[PDB]
């Protein structure tokens, strides 16, 4: 039985599967702050599912055969191109930021669906709740217009209101000069072009907005660079959290059922990420969209609904 | 709302309507309307926002006022006949009050102001019930009292409804308000033919409900409530744009589609009674409905509007909405004309 | 004069309606509705409906007490309006009283009146039944039959009242 | 004079202009409960006083 | 069709939700004492009440 | 005739619609179109996918349609039966006229010049 | 009634209270019982157009 | 290609497939049997 | 008709005009709805009692039952209007003009 | 309206023109008052005076259209000595449409009104002559 009101009535209620270990943990920080490694260790020690940070091709990893699609099917938005030319005339900077917010929104729904349906917690690397720091940094450097910021806020207001914040927010506080050294040692040519003012804006937004906001509704663990190295000590911190605040205490089977019906319906999750607001950065002409849409349907296993593609070995189609 | 509570409330909406349709006693008819009104308000408030609160408040005030007028008519009828049987009324003042009360419940002009606002303020699923199922009870009552209805009053309400419904839809960009003004116009055709052949009223009602359900279901499938959000449908589900086009053409009454059948039969019954001016006026005025149906087809199916980059992320997921009965409804909405003589089943 | 008791009560009945229809503060509108409920009970009692008259008074007294509580919470202002404090309220009040006074004055002058529709004015007693001597209250017998004849009425009213509780809980749970 | 002006003006352009004006009159409302119900009272009154729909 | 009477109209919210008013449901302020049986005659307990 | 009855018993004195009725075939074709639209909106191979589902669309349309046509035919029989019985009962309202030939009836000639 | 399920099913949901000359508790007659009985029997079966 | 997630409709729902074909066969048999009844009854009432 | 009916029919009309001519408080208008039900109860009760329509004696009781359901429903919506805006004024309920 | 309408059609064409203008002016004034009542109720005037100004402006405009029509159509019938001709209502109808353009200050509304008021009035006389029914009584 696919989840629905009938499954709820017969007994599929969230409070049955949810224990004291059913938590949503988000790991945040600046670029090259060690989030990824810390997030992977926390997930493994606490026995939760790990979600690698949602990038450009996150959605491809969840549909089809899970492999990245050509870049025309992500809008041609490029993170490398954002570093080379943050002020591109083709609106790549915001188009990339709008694409990334939608990818995070989708990942958050997937994380919530996993948590509500199995009771196993999850670990994320940044989320819809902290994605705005990049937008604020982009705007203060002049990489995007105030209108792009307005569009981002319109989409956020009508999307982030539907979900619950993470139980635990883990922040790794690495100062900007150290990050600049870390980015420098990493080696990839494009990321070396990040300016310190850009990284300071990410930090200023993280501490000036995200953390004060999250504190009122989540458990926040703020670690320095050295404390963060030993994931065992972070796990010990999480294990003795009281969990005395936030909107999760007010949740009941009735409310989590309504939430589950949303996060399992991805087209409903993404509904407002394509609101008809015509910014040049994100507006696609009808001739371009038509061509790309045709090519997408000609990919292996994408013409039909999953399980009805004979080109990739689906059988019993005449009975399915 | 708990899923079991939602089902019980929906069954109470239907039970109230069914009570009206099986009752031989005016008191039970009035009870049925009250029970129906009681159970629909929580469906309007189900999303709990200031617009739904305003919508439900405006609906309750209008429906509760109409029920008072209805009960007044029943009591006057009791004084002048000493009985409660659901049938022709025995006092012309009782007939005026009951007719005005039923017109209020139907949202016919000039009692129409609530329909565009209430429909806009509630979800698509709730608007579907409001504009289809909720017409059954008031119509079933008119079907029984029409011998005592004042001919000038009912035809005045019908004409004003066709004009105001047609004119009102011209200025709308919101889909729910477009459906609301369409409903006002279609109500006019239903009650225009009522004094002449009530069977044609039922055919128009049945065909209208099918087409209206088809449109609301297609809007729900894509979660579209504005003209512009519906203009992205070509870049997601091309098949749906074609079904929308066919239904909209059908609702406009164009041959050889089903929606032409009620207009065809209503003109026939009116001309048989030497009513020539009125059916000609109604058909020409209905061209306003076709105009703003056609605008939707232009922005939905017959052109390709600009899209957004984030839409590409939608290509990778299938439609998950139930879309119950939609394949059957759209076929019935468009392909029924060769079976028109089947209307005798409604006699 | 006592023979016109039903007419006199009906005049006060209308006066109470003008009281709350002119819409002063709902505190005073509630008072107008309570007066009309009492005299309305008096009117129905004088036609042989003791149970109906007392029941409608009992029901509206409970209703207006709940309205009083909601008024102090949700429908109050710094200066609640009496009938004399607002020009619109006063105009409606006087207009209603004058219309009532004129209908009464003329119907009692001609022992009849024509206010849209023809009303006799001989005293409401003329239409009463002349010959009864049963050992029971006919109104009581009709009301009691709710439980033997009105099974269907019991079901739909019982269900409606249960759904009412369910519905108000939904409506008021934001 | 004829094809691009007067034959347009006297039929399609005039007819469509009237429909637009009528639409704005119908739909330009304040959304105020007080005004809509005040219009109900007027309709009931003229329905009786002028048209005798109650007779 | 724009008109002077509709010039101030805006398209409704995308998700039908209007922002909540910052209207203040102000609390009732009560002087509980000093002259009060429970204030021991000299306590001016200024209380903000909701109901 | 019978109150709230779909097919009154008197309707069995009429022949049933043939299963090869052209109207029934059209109704079945509508069921087929419904099946194809069902596949199309769910992005399944339109012709091939779910033949059992397509079969039930055709069968259910034909099943309901057979009873509608049976009731449609019955109601037109009742209309004819009522109309002729009324003509028998009121001969004076439906007199049989004396028919005149065109050699006797004067019709004006309107030249097309 | 629009749908006469009462007649088909043979269940009396509300037509016991439609007329004042139907059976009453303890056979209490209405004041106009005879007049209602006379009018009801005159008009029975012939339809409103003739009965009017 | 090979899906990263097992499709909901990856394999037939045989409980459904059986019910769907069973209903079609039942309705067709009912319809044919009903039609034969009507033809036989119609001739009997009409002395044919 | 008898003179009582003049005043009861007058009372219903007064309450009906009261309902159709809103002021500001939504509670003032909900009171007019309860008044309309009161006049119907009295007018129904008089006709039924006068004619000795024995079984109809329960009809006014049933009318009050659904009068209360209407009143309870009206107050529930008033609570939600009050919470949203801080007053039960009807001029605040104008969002759905656009 | 039923009584004021009968008065007009009960006094023959060209006979008692002054009486005719009374009836049509009475109809036009009633129509203007109805328009004012709905207008004032649905678009509240800024002040009581402004509501009275709007009413008197609509009611006079509507009465003027009714007056010019009922007079001109009667004068045409009298002068032409043809009381049964629809053309008289066309001339009367167009004149009313012209007055509407005058009270509105807009030759375009004057021209369009003259055409459609004139044709509508002409259609009314034809229907009266031939017995056309607008709200036809049910017969079959
Ligand atoms: C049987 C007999 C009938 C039974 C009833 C008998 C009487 C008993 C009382 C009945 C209840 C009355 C309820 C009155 C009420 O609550 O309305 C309050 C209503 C709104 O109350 P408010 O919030 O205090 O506003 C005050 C100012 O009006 C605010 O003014 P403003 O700021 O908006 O300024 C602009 C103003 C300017 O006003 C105008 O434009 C007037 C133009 C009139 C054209 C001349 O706009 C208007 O007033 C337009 C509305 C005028 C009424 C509609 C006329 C069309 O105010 C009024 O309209 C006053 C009317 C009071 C007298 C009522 C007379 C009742 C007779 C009805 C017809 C009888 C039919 C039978
Ligand atoms: C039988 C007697 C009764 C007679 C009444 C009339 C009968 C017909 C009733 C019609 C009812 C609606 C059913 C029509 C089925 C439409 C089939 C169709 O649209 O083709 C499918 C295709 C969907 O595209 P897709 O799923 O993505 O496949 C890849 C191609 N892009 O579609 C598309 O890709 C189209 C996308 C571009 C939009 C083109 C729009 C112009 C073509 C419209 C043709 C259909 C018009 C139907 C209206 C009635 C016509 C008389
Ligand atoms: C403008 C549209 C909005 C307004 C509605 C239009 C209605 C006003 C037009 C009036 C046309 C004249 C008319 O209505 O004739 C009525 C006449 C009634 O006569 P009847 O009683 O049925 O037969 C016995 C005669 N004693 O009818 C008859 O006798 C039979 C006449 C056949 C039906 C004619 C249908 C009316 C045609 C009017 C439009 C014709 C012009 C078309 C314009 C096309 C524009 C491109
Ligand atoms: C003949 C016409 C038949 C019309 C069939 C109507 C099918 C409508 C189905 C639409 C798609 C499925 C759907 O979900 O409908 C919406 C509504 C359920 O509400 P939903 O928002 O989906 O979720 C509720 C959880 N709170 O679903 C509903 O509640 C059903 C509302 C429609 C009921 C009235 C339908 C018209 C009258 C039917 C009688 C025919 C005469
Ligand atoms: C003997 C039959 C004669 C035909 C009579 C047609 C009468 C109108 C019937 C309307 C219903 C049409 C069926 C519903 C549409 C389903 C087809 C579709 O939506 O897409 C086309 C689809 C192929 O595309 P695909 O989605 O990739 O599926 C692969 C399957 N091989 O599927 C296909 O491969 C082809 C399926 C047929 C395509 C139908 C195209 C729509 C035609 C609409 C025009 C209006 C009909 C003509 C008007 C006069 C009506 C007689
Ligand atoms: C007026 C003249 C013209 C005549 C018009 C007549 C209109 C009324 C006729 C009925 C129209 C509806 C016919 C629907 C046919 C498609 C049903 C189907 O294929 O379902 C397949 C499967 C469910 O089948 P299942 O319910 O398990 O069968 C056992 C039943 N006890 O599961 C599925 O995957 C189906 C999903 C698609 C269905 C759309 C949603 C509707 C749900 C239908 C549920 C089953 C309907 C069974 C139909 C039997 C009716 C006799
Ligand atoms: C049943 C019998 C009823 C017969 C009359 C029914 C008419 C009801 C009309 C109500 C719905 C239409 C509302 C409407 O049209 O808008 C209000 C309109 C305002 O228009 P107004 O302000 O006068 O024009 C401004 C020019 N600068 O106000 C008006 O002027 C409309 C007047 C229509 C009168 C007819
Ligand atoms: C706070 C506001 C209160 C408002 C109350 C409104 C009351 C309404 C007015 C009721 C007055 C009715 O007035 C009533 O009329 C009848 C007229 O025959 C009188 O009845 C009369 O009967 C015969 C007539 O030949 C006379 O001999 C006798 O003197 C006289 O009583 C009553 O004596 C009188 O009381
Ligand atoms: C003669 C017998 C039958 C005649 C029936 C004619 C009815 C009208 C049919 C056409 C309806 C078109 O309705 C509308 O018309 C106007 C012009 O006319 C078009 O509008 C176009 O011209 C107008 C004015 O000339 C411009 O202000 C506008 O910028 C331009 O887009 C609209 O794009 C079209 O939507
Ligand atoms: C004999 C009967 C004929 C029946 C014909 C059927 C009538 C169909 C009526 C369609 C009405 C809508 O048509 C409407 O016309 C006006 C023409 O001013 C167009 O409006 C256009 O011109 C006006 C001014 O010229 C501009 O203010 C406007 O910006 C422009 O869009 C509208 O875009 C169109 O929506
Ligand atoms: C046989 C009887 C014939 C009866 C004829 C009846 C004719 C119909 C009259 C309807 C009422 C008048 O209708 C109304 O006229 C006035 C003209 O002042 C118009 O009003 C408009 O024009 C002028 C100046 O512009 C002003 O009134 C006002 O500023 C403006 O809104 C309204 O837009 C219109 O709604
Ligand atoms: C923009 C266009 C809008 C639609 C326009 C529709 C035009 C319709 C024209 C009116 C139809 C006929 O209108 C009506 O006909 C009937 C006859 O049957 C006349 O009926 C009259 O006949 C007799 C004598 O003949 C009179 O003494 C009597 O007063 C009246 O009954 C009406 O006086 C006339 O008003
Ligand atoms: N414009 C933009 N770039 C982003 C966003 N999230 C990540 N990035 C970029 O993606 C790259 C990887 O980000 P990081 O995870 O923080 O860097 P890292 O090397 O992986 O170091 P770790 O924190 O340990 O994971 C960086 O270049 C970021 O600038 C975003 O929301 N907007
Ligand atoms: N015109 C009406 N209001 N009544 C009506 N339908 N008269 C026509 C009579 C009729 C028509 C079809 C059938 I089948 C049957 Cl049995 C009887
Ligand atoms: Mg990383």
């Amino acid at each position: 039985l696919q989840y629905g009101p009938l499954a709820y009535i017969l007994g599929e209620k969230a409070t049955k599967k949810m224990t004291e270990k059913s938590k949503l943990i988000t790991v945040d920080g600046n670029i090259c702050s060690g989030k990824s490694k810390l997030a992977k260790e926390i997930a493994e020690k606490l026995g939760l599912k790990h979600f690698p940070e949602a990038g450009i091709h996150y959605v491809d990893s969840t549909t089809g055969d899970g492999k990245p699609l050509p870049v025309q099917f992500s809008g041609n938005c490029s993170l490398e191109k954002f570093y080379d030319d943050p002020k591109s005339n083709d609106g790549n900077s915001y188009r990339l930021q709008a694409w990334l917010y939608a990818s995070r929104l989708l990942q958050y729904a997937d994380a919530l669906e996993h948590l509500l349906s199995t009771g196993q917690g999850v670990v994320l690397e940044r989320s819809i709740y902290s994605d705005f720091v990049f937008l604020e940094a982009m705007y203060r450097q002049g990489f995007i217009r105030k209108q792009c910021v307005d569009h981002y806020n319109q989409v956020k207001k009508v999307t982030i209101c539907e979900y619950l914040p993470p139980h635990v927010v883990v922040y790794v506080d690495v100062p900007v000069p150290e990050v600049q050294s870390r980015i420098q040692k990493k080696g990839n040519p494009h990321e070396m072009k990040i300016t310190s003012a850009y990284l300071q804006d990410i930090e200023n937004a993280y501490k000036g907005t995200f953390l004060p906001e999250m504190s009122e509704k989540c458990e926040v663990l703020q670690y320095s660079a050295w404390e963060a190295q030993d994931a065992e000590k972070v796990v010990e911190d999480i294990e003795y959290l009281k969990y005395d605040k936030g909107p999760w205490l007010d949740q009941n089977d009735r409310k989590l059922h309504k939430l589950r019906m949303l996060v399992q319906d991805k087209l409903e999750v993404l509904n407002y990420t394509s609101i008809p607001v015509f910014l040049p950065e994100v507006t696609v002409g009808a001739h371009q969209s038509d061509q790309v849409f045709q090519e997408f349907t000609e990919l292996p296993g994408r013409k039909y609904r999953a399980g009805y593609n004979e080109d990739v070995g689906d059988k019993w189609i005449w009975l399915k | 709302m708990n899923p079991i509570i939602f089902i019980i409330i929906l069954l109470t909406i239907m039970l109230g309507t069914i009570i009206v349709m099986i009752s031989s006693h005016w008191l039970l008819v009035w009870i049925g309307f009250e029970m129906n009104m009681l159970a629909i308000i929580p469906i309007m408030m189900k999303n709990h926002n200031p617009r739904a609160t305003e919508a439900s408040t405006k609906y309750f005030l209008t429906q509760s006022t109409a029920s008072m007028l209805l009960m007044m008519a029943v009591i006057i009828n009791l004084m002048f006949s000493g009985q409660w049987t659901v049938m022709k009324l025995f006092n012309p003042m009782a007939s005026m009050l009951m007719t005005m009360a039923l017109a209020m419940k139907l949202g016919m002009a000039p009692f129409h102001f609530w329909v565009p606002e209430v429909t806009q303020g509630i979800p698509l699923s709730s608007g579907l019930i409001l504009l289809t199922w909720q017409k059954l009870a008031p119509m079933s009552v008119l079907y029984q009292i029409f011998p005592s209805i004042n001919l000038n009053l009912i035809l005045t309400l019908s004409v004003l409804s066709i004009l105001i419904g047609g004119w009102g839809g011209l200025n709308q960009t919101q889909l729910r308000k477009i459906m609301a003004y369409s409903s006002i116009a279609h109500m006019g055709w239903m009650t225009a033919v009522l004094p002449y052949n009530p069977t044609m009223t039922l055919l128009n009602l049945i065909i209208y409900i099918i087409m209206t359900s088809t449109m609301f279901t297609m809007f729900m499938a894509n979660s579209t409530t504005t003209t512009l959000s519906l203009s992205h449908t070509w870049n997601k589900t091309p098949i749906m744009t074609v079904l929308i086009l066919a239904t909209l053409l059908s609702m406009g009454g164009l041959p050889p589609l089903s929606g032409f059948m009620p207009k065809w039969m209503i003109i026939q019954e009116m001309t048989k009674n030497n009513s020539i001016i009125l059916p000609t006026f109604m058909a020409i005025t209905a061209l306003l409905n076709l105009y703003f149906y056609m605008r939707l087809t232009y922005s939905t199916t017959l052109t390709m509007f600009p899209s957004t980059n984030n839409m590409k992320m939608k290509w990778q997921f299938p439609l998950m909405k139930k879309m119950t009965f939609l394949p059957t409804m759209v076929v019935l909405s468009t392909m029924m004309l060769p079976l028109t003589p089947m209307l005798s089943v409604l006699e | 004069m006592m023979l016109y008791i039903v007419f006199i009560l009906s005049v006060i009945f209308v006066m109470g309606f003008v009281g709350f229809s002119s819409k002063p503060s709902p505190i005073y509108g509630g008072l107008g509705l309570i007066v009309s409920g009492g005299v309305g009970c008096g009117i129905v009692l004088n036609f042989g409906g003791s149970f109906l008259g007392l029941m409608v008074f009992l029901i509206y007294l409970g209703g207006m007490m709940v309205v009083f509580g909601y008024t102090t919470a949700m429908a109050t202002e710094q200066y609640p309006e009496i009938w004399l404090s607002n020009k619109a309220v006063l105009g409606a009040f006087v207009t209603g009283l004058l219309m009532e006074f004129f209908m009464v004055y003329y119907v009692l002058k001609d022992k009849e009146v024509e206010v849209v529709f023809e009303f006799n004015g001989l005293g409401d007693w003329v239409i009463y039944d002349t010959g009864d001597s049963g050992f029971f209250s006919e109104e009581a017998m009709g009301i009691a039959a709710l439980y033997s004849y009105g099974t269907w009425l019991v079901i739909v009213t019982g269900w409606s009242l249960l759904i009412g509780v369910v519905v108000i809980m939904e409506i008021t749970r934001g | 004079l004829l094809d691009l002006i007067w034959l347009e003006a006297i039929l399609p352009k005039t007819i469509s202009l009237a429909q637009m004006k009528a639409s704005t009159l119908v739909t330009n409302q304040k959304g105020l409960i007080k005004l809509y119900f005040l219009s109900f009272l007027i309709t009931i009154l003229i329905s009786m006083i002028l048209f005798n729909f109650h007779e | 069709y724009p008109t002077k009477e509709t010039a101030h109209w805006k398209p409704p919210p995308w998700n039908d939700v209007d922002p909540p008013k910052d209207t203040l449901v102000s609390n009732l302020t009560l002087n509980f004492g000093p002259q009060h049986p429970a204030a021991h005659g000299v306590l001016r307990l200024v209380m903000e009440l909701s109901g | 005739r019978a109150t709230f009855q779909f097919l009154p018993d008197e309707a069995r004195s009429l022949p049933p619609p043939k299963l090869t009725d052209p109207r029934l075939a059209f109704v079945g074709f509508l069921g087929y179109c419904s099946g194809l639209i069902d596949n199309a909106i769910r992005r399944r191979p339109v012709l091939l996918a779910g033949l059992h589902r397509q079969l039930l669309y055709i069968t259910s349309f034909v099943f309901v349609g057979y009873y509608l046509l049976k009731r449609q035919d019955y109601m037109y029989a009742v209309r004819d039966h009522d109309m002729f019985s009324y003509i028998k009962s009121h001969p004076e309202d439906f007199p049989e006229k004396d028919k005149k030939t065109y050699g006797e009836v004067f019709e004006e000639f309107h030249p097309v010049r | 009634p629009f749908f006469d399920v009462q007649k088909r099913l043979g269940v009396d949901l509300d037509r016991w209270m439609t007329i004042q000359s139907a059976e009453q508790p303890h056979k209490i007659p209405s004041r106009c019982h005879a007049f209602e009985k006379e009018w009801i029997e005159c008009a029975h079966g012939i339809g409103s157009i003739r009965a009017e | 290609k090979f899906y990263i997630q097992e499709p909901p409709h990856g394999s037939p729902n045989w409980l459904k497939v059986g019910l769907t074909l069973g209903t079609s066969v039942f309705l067709w048999i009912y319809l044919i049997k009903q039609h034969n009844e009507d033809v036989l009854e119609y001739k009997r009432r009409n002395g044919l | 008709m008898s003179m009582v009916y003049m005043n009861i029919m007058m009372a219903f009309t007064v309450s009906l005009v009261g309902l159709l001519m809103y002021r500001s408080h939504l509670m003032s208008s909900l009171l007019c709805l309860e008044g309309m039900m009161l006049s119907l109860f009295v007018m129904a009760a008089l006709t039924i009692l006068n004619s000795h329509f024995t079984l109809a004696s329960m009809m006014p009781i049933i009318l009050l039952v659904f009068a209360a359901c209407e009143a309870a429903l009206g107050l529930s919506l008033l609570v939600m209007v009050s919470n949203t805006y801080g007053t039960d004024y009807v001029q605040n309920l104008n969002l759905l003009q656009c | 309206a039923k009584t004021v309408l009968r008065q007009y059609w009960d006094i023959p064409e060209g006979t008692e023109c002054h009486r005719k203008t009374y009836a049509t002016t009475s109809i036009g004034g009633a129509a203007g008052l109805v328009v004012s009542a709905y207008s004032v109720a649905l678009k509240t005037p800024t002040s009581f005076l402004e509501g009275v100004a709007r009413t008197g402006r609509y009611t006079f405009t509507a009465a003027a259209i009714g007056a010019i029509f009922g007079l001109t159509s009667c004068i045409s019938a009298q002068v032409r000595e043809k009381p049964d001709d629809p053309l008289n209502y066309l001339i009367g109808g167009c004149a009313g449409g012209l007055i509407l353009g005058a009270r509105t200050r807009s030759y375009g509304i004057g021209a369009a009104a003259c055409a459609y008021m004139g044709l509508t009035a002409a259609l009314v006389k034809m229907g009266q002559l031939e017995g056309w029914q607008v709200f036809a009584e049910p017969k079959v």
